[PDB]
């Protein structure tokens, strides 16, 4: 189901808390973030899940990509 | 930490 917290794998190695934030901007507030460098994945958490619904279907056309690797974005079990 | 989170995400909100 759609959720407010998207998880995200296969994140860079030094991928930095802003460029994780930066992902979900163009669609909302982003309210929460918890990284995990260990696994190389990251949650975040979105204002509205309405936005998270939009995060999610724009990165299923365009891939989501941070700084040159793309990333693999699905929603959560919040 | 946390800590590294909190003061990005206050940067943008
Ligand atoms: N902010």
């Amino acid at each position: 189901p759609p959720s407010r917290v998207i998880h995200i794998r296969k994140l860079p190695i030094d991928v930095t808390e802003g460029e994780v934030i930066s992902l979900g901007l163009p669609f909302g507030k982003v309210t929460n973030l918890l990284m995990l460098k260990g696994k190389n994945q990251a949650f975040i958490e979105m204002n509205t899940e309405e936005a998270a619904n939009t995060m999610v279907n724009y990165y299923t056309s365009v891939t989501p990509v941070l700084r040159g690797q793309p990333i693999y974005i699905q929603f959560s079990n919040h | 930490n946390q800590l590294r989170a909190q003061x990005a995400l206050q940067x943008v909100n």
